[PDB]
């Protein structure tokens, strides 16, 4: 219920969100398990500057609920990619890898 | 790719305010949020707080809540720091640095700083120094190295600068940190070399006290 | 909930080719958002470490940065001469950000002795009615050492300056400026100056002195 939690919360970002798009997100090469939710995590800074127009109660229970899923056995490094993403791919990218990471 | 420069009034008195610039060049201040952050002489870097020259959005730590005003004047690239009530306190090396999402993760988190600026709260008033030479009192025997130094004494406030033969003399020079006495600092500055340069060449030290106007050269010469 | 933060150590000395670990513990869950800076002489800090495990653009591959949780590390893998210096962490979380208080980093060398110069009072002094003596005591190693100044035989403490310069980052020696300051009227009292320096490299003081008028 977490995962189906998470990805409608990254629906109701991306729905709701398509000056803005100059924000420079980043993803990893691969996100293909849970632990990789800290790839998120990292970029909810950036993700909290672009939310403009109290926010902050979004991206903090976005937050809770990627630590309730990341795993708490480890701290996982990210290996981020170089190449850059508007909100909105960055959005989409991790709505897909939701989806993906659910139905298996 | 892209410079930050502090500057501002050296020397306030207790009770004003001192306005402080930080100019970007090298790229739009648009594209960053402006931190300032200063440093008490000993101590430690203290984060003031930032503002978004974009939306003019201004954020303050506890300490600054009353006394910092953040502006930006998004057409000269240039953000400011008004610090007011100021007190012996607020004494401090002031930076500006930069957050910025607009490029790589590598130059989001204060990748650029400036070079810092000093700013000193006192009643005193501004005072120039005197400066001595440091000439060695026995006999010059050559073939071996000589140490040369400059008295920078009584100026208020800090700081003042000094180069050896404008700056090509830079190895073996000891620049100390000024001493305090009387609400006047002194400091020395010594340079060695061999004891045939002496002899051959000038060996000068060259002296600023931006605070005062004052440019003061003075060649070294045997007693 | 200001986020607080706590650096340590504060200070630390280490030997070069030494693996240095620096710590930062923080008050609440703060993700990848603590960054590490280096600072030498004052001047503009440097951005070491971003976003707790990446190295900067410009920074030489031997530093490194970890975490545990809310535990953060600074590693240096085999220490460098010109590491000396201040290293900073910074919470960059929330608003208002934090940084740690810093720790000193010096280095061990092996020991050397301090090359000593004394200066009489320059005659452009003494015409303005003053009498700076001053010794310099250049390149030595450790940092503590003592001076006392000799008049005529006796100690005077008082109109004495001190400074000790932030260690050299090229071979991490310290240098010492210790300048007794007279009346002209005062100094001319007198006859015989001396600056007497104990340091561990002489087993008794080293002396330079001169005569005023010699």
């Amino acid at each position: 219920s977490h995962l189906e939690q998470l990805l409608m919360d990254l629906q109701e970002l991306l729905s709701r969100m398509e000056r803005m798009l100059t924000f420079k997100f980043y993803l990893p090469k691969q996100a293909t398990e849970l632990k990789d939710l800290q790839c998120l995590e990292d970029e909810l800074g950036p993700l909290r500057h672009v939310l403009d127009l109290d926010a902050e109660n979004f991206i903090s229970n976005i937050r809770v609920t990627v630590v309730k899923l990341k795993g708490s056995d480890n701290t996982f490094e990210c290996q981020f990619d170089d190449e850059s993403a508007t909100v909105v791919d960055f959005l989409r990218r991790w709505i897909a890898f939701c989806q993906s990471i659910i139905s298996t | 790719e892209v410079q930050l420069q502090e500057s501002g009034a050296e020397l306030v008195r207790p009770g004003t305010s001192v306005k402080l610039s930080c100019k970007v060049s090298g790229d739009t201040i648009t594209a960053y949020y402006l931190h300032f952050v200063r440093q008490r002489p000993g101590q430690g870097l203290e984060w003031i707080g930032r503002i978004d020259p974009e939306d003019d959005s201004t954020k303050y730590a506890e300490n600054f809540k009353n006394k910092a005003t953040f502006t930006a004047d998004a057409s000269s690239n240039t953000a400011y720091l008004r610090l007011s009530s100021l007190t012996s306190e607020d004494t401090a090396t002031y930076f500006c640095t930069t957050v910025t999402f607009y490029y790589s993760r590598e130059l989001r988190w204060f990748a650029y700083w400036g070079q810092g600026t000093l700013v000193t709260v006192s009643s005193a008033e501004t005072t120039a120094p005197s400066v001595y030479p440091l000439a060695p009192g026995t006999a010059l025997k050559s073939n071996s190295m000589v140490t040369l130094g400059c008295l920078v004494k009584g100026y208020f406030p800090e700081p003042v600068t000094v180069t050896w033969n404008s700056g090509a003399l830079s190895s073996g020079v000891h620049t100390f940190p000024a001493v305090l006495q009387s609400g006047l600092y002194t400091l020395t500055s010594s340079v060695t070399v061999p004891s045939s340069t002496w002899s051959s060449q000038a060996v000068t030290c060259n002296v600023a006290h931006p605070a005062s106007s004052t440019k003061v050269d003075k060649k070294i010469v045997p007693r | 909930p200001d986020i607080q933060v706590t650096q340590s150590p504060a200070s630390l000395s280490a030997s070069l080719e030494e693996i240095v670990t620096i710590t930062c513990q923080a008050s609440q869950d703060i993700g990848n958002y603590l960054s590490w800076y280096q600072q030498k002489l004052g001047k503009s800090p440097q951005l070491l470490i971003h976003s707790a495990t990446s190295l900067a653009d410009g920074v030489p591959s031997r530093f490194s940065g970890s975490r545990s949780g809310t535990q953060y590390s600074l590693k240096i893998n085999r220490l460098q001469v010109e590491d000396t210096g201040i290293y900073y962490c910074l919470q960059h979380y929330s608003t208002p950000y934090t940084f740690g208080a810093g720790t000193k980093l010096e280095l061990k060398r092996a020991d050397a002795a301090p090359t000593v110069s004394i200066f009489p009072p320059s005659s452009e002094q003494l015409a303005s009615g003053g009498a700076s003596v001053v010794c310099l005591l250049n390149n030595f190693y450790p940092k503590d050492i003592s001076v006392k100044w000799k008049i005529d035989g006796s100690e005077r403490q008082n109109g004495v300056l001190d400074s000790v310069t932030d260690q050299d980052s090229k071979d991490s020696t310290y240098s010492m400026s210790s300048t007794l300051t007279l009346t002209k009227a005062e100094y001319e009292s007198h006859n015989s100056y001396t600056c007497e320096v104990t340091h561990k490299t002489s087993t008794s003081p080293v002396v330079k002195s001169f005569n005023r008028g010699e």
